[PDB]
């Protein structure tokens, strides 16, 4: 539990450290940072969100992209709280209209074999998988609360900067207010949103075992 | 003494039968030489390890030889026996392998042809909780999703996980109270340390004729495991062995008034039943005249026929699927299209193609596509597989091809020049693959063909359909007196040995065989030697009312040049089977013709050819 945070500000310090030092190019030529200047020239333009490669944080930190590959959930926050810190030091200081800093979505990208649908077993539950397809739907964007704030009803208690978790998770009300049962209501006013859609994939042609419909996630 | 005075299932239980069971099956997975002494369970280990797979066969009655106590302890309380098996065959392998904990570090033996092979419908309350093995079709299957295996959850009030409570496949998991805040709520499951196992369930059904004789045919369900999933489709037929299981539901009790417990079985091994060394076939091929020896093979009971037996041996193997460069998509099935008065053996000229050939499929003509469908077991509305979709590679015998309906009609065409369907249907928009060779039998008007008219007459069916089929054989009737007595010869005899008081093993292996090894090529000495027939028999036949050999012929006759290839491995073209692809590609149309056109274009041809 306390070992827990003091891991992860050793973490989120080498997530860092990857961010800021990490160059291309030879000694001959001349050197280039690669995601520093990405991170700049992504938010000057208003865009928040680099496409970080898996075969870099491998070579820079062996044991970072190992992690990365086995607990992805609870590490791509880490990354995505240190891409934030460094793309504050690097634009900073903003010119007049924004002084807030924004979120970073740090996607990512890689060069490895992919796998396929019907190679998607039990045991990869949790670990990052890379399978191709072809997209056979679309949802319409809808929102989804990221930091929602509730109040009680009776006594006017509030309990606020909740933070939900990603993904297709809900969240479980208190109801214990310190009033009634279950006295919590959302303030609609103060919920920070932001879109999501869903989409539907389907195995490529060239790749059913030639009995039946291909199946899809 | 390994059988005291207690229950089969409590006996077992205790640690020191346990134990005895456990060292005593060691014994038997080390040292077990079969009729050659050879350790099987050696070398059967072995192929089990090069290819990581989790699941070891044990042959039951190998079983009861080498253990007269095991194999009687087995299909009483199976839930632990198989069991303890597992966790000795695990100490076996990590001795034999001693690295494979970094495969799935869990065995599951399997059990084969235990002696008791059943029915499905004479499951009574006296097999609960005993090894059953049985046997039928099965009609449904589920997705493979995901189940708790060994759940561990997380408490809400202090960040602890709470126990790795196992997961009972008959109610779901119950965690008591928080032991470090006392904190009993809706705790959460943690996704990170859970561990999950595949999951599939199917519903199997009583074989059609074997055991439905003046009843309607049962079914139940069954639950496939880990390694199983995925081990049958709808259609199939299989045979389950199984723990007989029963758990109670509250619905069947609020239907039929009375304590009534719903069963499953879950599966412990399936086994398809169904349809899955040269040096011979060499001088075999190399006879120089396999073509006769080989026409007389199909067809095996109807006399006669030797011309259209030529033709459907043509179209069995096939010919050559070549693309061409200029982005055409030239075909590569033969498509045969039977006609004749009723009573030639048409019918059976289908239903021995169906068992000769390979993954064939059937039809009549009074489902051609896929369509929504109501699953029997899951209940959703899924999308079913059609008949023009299970021959995606094979063949697709067709029969009352005149009784097709007006979109079964429009949907045919569709498949015969393209090759691939597209369905927007009420389910969902997709576009797949049909490559199937069309075997079928039409009919002609008037109960009689009568060859005054042309044959696009007497067989009643759509212009532009008659052009996608390759062959046009015309099948009749004779009266000669001396074939009589050949003929029913053949019948009487054939009544004469049936009844309780090349063959079928060459050919299956060899289009098994010539559909693999061979790649036929194509040079251009052929190129010229054609032209020559073309220029005049197209003026030949426009003289009069017909319309000559036109390019859908002239592909036919190419795609019939390799033909060939596959029944004598040749592969090359020569001017040789040019003789006979010309002579196939006339022999499907002077029959086509008018009545004195048809022996004109003879007269001319038949001797002008030089057959
Ligand atoms: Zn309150
Ligand atoms: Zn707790």
């Amino acid at each position: 539990a306390d070992e827990g945070q003091a891991r992860k500000s050793q973490l989120q310090r080498r997530f860092k450290e990857f961010l800021r030092q990490y160059r291309v190019g030879t000694d001959r030529t001349g050197f280039t940072f690669k995601y520093r200047d990405e991170l700049k020239r992504h938010y000057n333009l208003g865009e928040y969100w680099i496409e970080v490669e898996m075969e870099d944080l491998a070579s820079f930190d062996e044991d970072l992209a190992d992690y990365l590959y086995k607990q992805p959930a609870e590490h791509l926050q880490l990354l995505e709280e240190a891409a934030k810190e460094v793309a504050d030091e690097v634009t900073r200081p903003r010119p007049s209209g924004e002084e807030v800093l924004q979120d970073i979505q740090v996607m990512l990208k890689s060069d490895a074999s992919p796998s396929s649908i019907r190679s998607l077993k039990s045991d990869m539950m949790s670990h990052l998988v890379k399978i191709p397809g072809i997209i056979i739907a679309a949802s319409a964007v809808r929102a989804k609360a990221t930091r929602i704030s509730i109040q009680c009803r009776s006594c006017r208690n509030t309990l606020t900067n909740i933070a939900m978790r990603p993904g297709l998770e809900g969240y479980a009300l208190p109801r214990k207010c310190n009033c009634p049962l279950d006295p919590y209501f959302i303030m609609p006013d103060k919920c920070k949103c932001v879109d999501f859609q869903t989409l539907k994939l389907q195995e490529l042609p060239d790749a059913v075992p030639h009995g039946e419909m291909p199946r899809h996630m | 003494e390994d059988l005291k005075g207690h229950s089969v299932r409590e006996w077992v239980s205790m640690a020191g039968p346990r134990l005895e069971i456990h060292h005593r099956f060691k014994n038997f997975l080390r040292t077990h030489v079969d009729s050659h002494g050879h350790n099987v369970f050696k070398e059967r280990i072995s192929d089990m390890c090069k290819e990581n797979r989790e699941s070891l066969v044990v042959n039951y009655e190998d079983l009861a030889a080498r253990e007269h106590v095991l194999a009687y302890f087995l299909p009483e309380a199976p839930a632990e026996l198989l069991q303890i098996f597992d966790e000795a065959a695990l100490e076996v392998v990590l001795a034999m392998y001693p690295k494979y904990d970094r495969i799935t570090n869990h065995i599951h033996v399997r059990i084969s042809h235990l002696p008791l092979v059943e029915e499905l419908r004479s499951l009574r309350q006296l097999h609960l909780n005993q090894l059953i093995r049985t046997s039928g079709v099965v009609t449904s299957c589920t997705g493979v999703l995901p189940q708790l295996s060994m759940v561990k959850y997380n408490c809400n009030k202090c960040n602890f996980v709470l126990g790795p409570f196992c997961q009972s496949q008959n109610q779901e998991v119950k965690p008591g109270s928080c032991p470090e805040c006392q904190s009993a709520g809706p705790f959460e499951v943690n996704m990170e340390e859970t561990i999950y196992q595949n999951y599939q369930r199917i519903r199997i059904q009583e074989s059609p004729g074997k055991v439905a004789a003046g009843r309607l045919p049962r079914s139940k369900d069954a639950i496939l495991l880990a390694d199983l999933v995925d081990s049958c489709k709808p259609g199939d037929e299989i045979e389950l062995t199984g723990i007989y299981h029963n758990n109670y539901d509250g619905s069947l009790n609020t239907a039929n008034g009375f304590p009534v417990f719903a069963t499953v079985i879950l599966a412990n091994h399936v086994a398809k039943k169904d349809n899955k060394d040269v040096k011979m076939i060499t001088s075999l091929s190399k006879d120089q005249q396999i073509g006769e020896k080989i026409f007389a093979s199909i067809a095996p009971s109807i006399y006669g026929h030797e011309d259209i037996k030529r033709g459907l041996a043509l179209a069995l193997f096939g010919g050559e699927p070549k693309n061409p460069g200029g982005k055409h998509k030239v075909r590569g099935d033969i498509n045969v299209l039977l006609c004749g008065d009723p009573g030639t053996a048409k019918s059976q000229f289908l239903k021995y193609i169906e068992k000769v050939s390979s993954r064939a499929i059937f039809t009549t003509g009074q489902g051609l596509t896929a369509y929504v469908q109501r699953h029997p077991v899951s209940r959703e509305w899924t999308l079913e597989a059609g008949a023009l979709v299970l021959a995606d590679r094979g063949v697709c015998l067709i029969d009352e091809f005149d009784k097709m309906n007006d979109q079964d009609r429009t949907s045919i065409h569709e498949a015969m020049e393209q090759q691939s369907i597209s369905i927007s249907k009420a389910g969902i928009v997709t576009s797949l693959q049909a490559r199937c060779t069309v075997i079928a039998a039409a009919n002609p008007i008037g109960g009689r063909y009568d060859p005054s008219l042309t044959f696009s007459e007497n067989v009643d069916l759509t212009e532009p359909i008659i052009s996608r089929f390759d062959i046009l054989c015309v099948v009749r009737d004779t009266v000669d007196p001396v074939q009589d007595e050949m003929l029913a010869r053949f019948v009487v005899g054939s009544h004469v040995r049936h009844h309780p008081s090349l063959p079928q093993e060459v050919l299956k292996k060899y289009i098994i065989y010539a559909k693999e090894r061979v790649h036929p090529k194509l040079n251009q000495m052929d190129q010229d030697k054609v032209a020559k027939m073309y220029s005049d028999l197209r003026k030949e036949s426009m003289a009069t009312g017909s319309i000559p050999i036109t390019v859908r012929h002239i592909e036919s006759m190419i795609r019939m040049a390799e033909a060939h290839a596959r029944i004598h491995l040749r592969d090359y073209v020569i001017e040789d089977d040019v003789n006979m692809a010309i002579r196939v590609m006339l022999e499907s149309f002077i029959d086509t013709q008018k009545f004195s056109v048809m022996r004109s274009m003879r007269k001319t041809f038949a001797r002008y050819l030089s057959f």
